[PDB]
């Protein structure tokens, strides 16, 4: 069983593209 | 030799990672070896400025939401030989469709806390393990993308002190 990881990692792919946006081009 | 790369980005990740114990008040230098500052460089000191420029965004995203920042081992089994599990599943939805300068540098402070939570339940195992796994994330997988973005060296310039700055100023709000 795995609950983190696989979510983890989702929710911190969100803020991931919010956390660019004005750096890129 | 492209791979060699990784010489900037493995103090990167050992770098940033102690950069996290001193939060929690961990001796970094208990687990690896970190000596001091300064480390190689025959050039000038870039793999010094990629440190920080990743330090500085890194604080961007823990500052947004540190909630995702909290007790992990609480949620997933954190024990030396499972660990792989998790960070291959996380590490997996965290860069499935898409890298850029932002996942990376969120990748390195995701370990980073992640660290701290594991050696607080006297495993840290998984310490030393973790830091070269992000680290030869690069190498292995974060590789033909660093390159053809502009090398890391791209990264700093992109992301630098300037870029930070800006989001920073249109995004903390202060008020």
């Amino acid at each position: 069983n795995l609950w983190a990881a696989q979510r983890y990692g989702r929710e911190l792919r969100r803020m991931s593209d919010e956390f660019v946006d004005s750096f890129k081009k | 030799m492209s791979m060699a790369m990784s010489q900037s980005n493995r103090e990167l990740v050992v770098d940033f990672l102690s950069y996290k114990l001193s939060q929690k008040g961990y001796s970094w230098s208990q687990f690896s070896d970190v000596e001091e500052n300064r480390t190689e460089a025959p050039e000038g000191t870039e793999s010094e400025a990629v440190k920080q420029a990743l330090r500085e965004a890194g604080d961007e995203f823990e500052l947004r939401y540190r909630r995702a920042f909290s007790d992990l081992t609480s949620q997933l089994h954190i024990t030396p030989g499972t660990a792989y599990q998790s960070f291959e599943q996380v590490v997996n939805e965290l860069f499935r469709d898409g890298v850029n300068w932002g996942r990376i540098v969120a990748f390195f402070s995701f370990g980073g806390a992640l660290c701290v939570e594991s050696v607080d339940k006297e495993m840290q195992v998984l310490v030393s393990r973790i830091a070269a796994w992000m680290a030869t994330y690069l190498n292995d997988h974060l590789e033909p993308w660093i390159q053809e973005n502009g090398g890391w060296d791209t990264f700093v310039e992109l992301y630098g002190n300037n870029a930070a700055a800006e989001s920073r100023k249109g995004q903390e709000r202060l008020e």
